[PDB]
RNA sequence: AAGGUAUGUAUCAAGCUUACAAG
RNA sequence: UCUGGUUUCUCUUCAGAUCGCAUAAAUCUUUCGCCUUUUACUAAAGAUUUCCGUGGAGAGGAACAACUCU
């Protein structure tokens, strides 16, 4: 697989690249299965879904764990393993379960508003089981 | 020259000596992992030694790894079959391509098959593991006597003597 | 049984056609521009000698030519199918253009080579058993008792009334 | 480099995981070439290093 | 590249077009 | 003792500068040159644009910004 940095990578790498491998290994499953029957962008939620668990797992794994270093989470920023913009989104207040960077663009959505999923489902009314058309779900 | 080999490169060959001859499948095992894992590991395990091409459609295909010699009888080294996988570059356009047997779903086992000409209509239905290098496809014509009897099954089928890995990747052990 | 030579090394070149090379025409060092080169390389060396008759060769007795081809290039090809004939001319016998007119004069209706392509991909009186099934004079097989009532019926045949004169025979 | 009536390649099964085989990449020795050194063959050379460059 | 193998009618599908207003 | 800010993203007009230490294509008006007519053309002048880029300016954040220029 393409590293693209030379490295010789540090430690402990060696402990999280077989989950990361496995992870890798479901996003090509999740990127070369066909289209039919999935209808015309359910077929492009998972990609964000193993995209937000791959990130959550080097988030949670660093700030809240305490696992890996710095150097290495720097590192799995700077190769591709997660995203430098989702975590800093996941680090403010009152959103850190968030789906992707697509529910937080106020101009992709026509009225200038935040997507359905980014709203407190305690507050919204009670029966009506929305999935988010972009992101995939809340 | 103008002539474009228009397929991927292998890597990985097994010899394959059966009562037609010796036939030489080269993998490809980057483009089909599972596969060709399946391939080799069954081959290591010497599980197709006296298994019997026991489908023939003279022009179409040739099938084995049927060691049941019925028509269903396949078990992969994953338990469970398993899944399909296929390539843009890797289509049925010629002879001596080699590919998993499948009936409709994610279901490959140990059954196989050889082309014996044009196949497009198995195009993104079978997972195309390893062609056959050249000078040993006409031992794989010689499988293809019209002796069929039926729709199927000549009368004394070709067995798999033996099964040889000329190179192995993927570290293995059998059973 | 052609016995294969049991080496691991794959079938083909190893740059997979990267570096396909083109050799249709004369080689390098055969080429008429290299024989040509050699021709003035050898008259340049020869230059204070004068007439030293060691003949050294047909051209050396003092880039043109057939021109070398680049190695590295397929060329593109196409079909010309458009043919150049007068439809008058071949469906009429007559072009108004006479032996002026831009294209053929021919007049022989072979396929082209697309319709090739596209063609290329695709007893009885009495409904018996034959009791005696016994002849008259015109190849008329009847049963034998039954076509006894018949002439008791009507003296000529039944397939299509032809005399039989009496005359019934098996 | 590829034959008409094939489709261009498909960059996710076909050369995604296929790693690279070498730059050209003149090797430059320490001791004469020590500044340039740990930088030289980098897509942009000083990009994250304020003593340098501008910036991003 | 056009300038030459005419164009003008009458029946017979995919291409393209909205997937709508509606007791 | 007090004073206290570089990056990065978007807008906001001004550009008079080798805005660019190099250099595209178009339109118009004339002379060329090939030319049979028209676009493809030629290669000089004049005057115009488009395009690939840049310079200084207001604002909004966010990025260690609290390290500290002052
Ligand atoms: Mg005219
Ligand atoms: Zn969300
Ligand atoms: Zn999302
Ligand atoms: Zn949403
Ligand atoms: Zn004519």
């Amino acid at each position: 697989k393409v590293k693209r940095s030379r490295k010789a990578p540090p430690d402990g790498w060696e402990l999280i690249e077989p989950t990361l491998d496995e992870l890798d290994q479901k996003m090509r499953e999740a990127e070369t299965e066909p289209h039919e029957g999935k209808r015309k962008v359910e077929s492009l939620w998972p990609i964000f879904r193993i995209h937000h668990q791959k990130t959550r797992y080097i988030f949670d794994l660093f700030y809240k764990r305490k696992a890996i270093s710095r150097e290495l989470y720097e590192y799995c920023i700077k190769e591709g393993y997660a995203d430098k913009n989702l975590i800093a989104k996941w680090k403010k207040q009152g959103y850190e379960n968030l789906c992707c960077l697509r529910c937080i663009q106020t101009r992709d959505t026509n009225f200038g508003t935040n997507c359905i999923c980014r709203v407190p489902k305690s507050k919204l009314e009670v029966g009506r089981i929305i999935e988010c058309t972009h992101c995939g779900c809340r | 020259s103008n002539i474009y080999i228009q397929e991927p490169p292998t890597n990985g060959k097994v010899l394959l000596k059966t009562t037609a001859g010796d036939i030489d499948i080269e993998l490809w095992s980057k483009e089909a992992p599972k596969a060709c894992r399946n391939f080799i590991q069954l081959c290591l395990e010497a599980y197709y030694d006296n298994t019997i091409f026991h489908r023939v459609v003279p022009g179409f295909i040739v099938q084995g790894g049927d060691p049941t010699g019925t028509g269903s009888g396949g078990e992969s080294i994953y338990g469970a079959p398993f899944k399909d996988e296929f390539h843009s570059r890797l289509r049925f356009n010629r002879r001596g391509l080699v590919a998993m047997a499948n009936a409709g779903s994610h279901d490959n086992g140990s059954q196989f098959f050889f082309t014996l000409g044009r196949a497009d209509e198995l195009n993104n239905k079978h997972t195309i593991f390893g062609k056959v290098t050249g000078d040993t496809v006409y031992n794989m014509l010689r499988l293809s006597e019209v002796d069929i009897d039926d729709d199927e099954r000549p009368h004394n089928p070709h067995k798999i003597k033996s099964c040889e890995v000329l190179f192995n990747p993927f570290d293995d052990i059998i059973p | 049984v052609y016995k294969s030579t049991r080496s691991a090394k794959p079938v083909g070149p190893e740059d997979m056609g990267a570096t396909a090379v083109y050799e249709l025409d004369t080689e390098k060092e055969r080429d008429a521009q290299a024989i040509f080169e050699r021709s003035q390389k050898i008259q340049e060396e020869l230059r204070g000698k004068e007439d030293d008759k060691i003949y050294r060769g047909i051209n050396n007795y003092q880039r043109k030519g057939p021109i070398r081809a680049p190695e590295h290039l397929r060329a593109t090809v196409r079909w010309d199918y458009q043919p150049d004939i007068c439809k008058d001319y071949k469906e009429t016998g007559f072009c108004g253009f006479g032996d002026s007119c831009k294209f053929l004069h021919d007049r022989s209706d072979y396929k082209h080579g697309w319709q090739i392509e596209r063609e290329l991909d695709e007893c009885f009186i009495c409904r018996q058993s034959f009791q005696n099934p016994v002849v008259t004079k015109c190849r008329h097989y009847f049963c034998e008792s039954c076509a006894l009532q018949h002439f008791r019926t009507t003296p000529r045949c039944y397939v299509c009334d032809q005399q039989t004169n009496g005359v019934f025979n098996p | 480099p590829f034959d008409d009536e094939e489709p261009p390649l498909d960059y996710a099964d076909n050369i995604l995981d296929v790693e690279p085989l070498e730059a050209i990449q003149l090797e430059l020795d320490p001791e004469e070439d020590a500044p340039v050194l740990d930088w030289f063959y980098d897509h942009q050379p000083l990009r994250d290093s304020r003593k340098y460059v501008n910036g991003s």
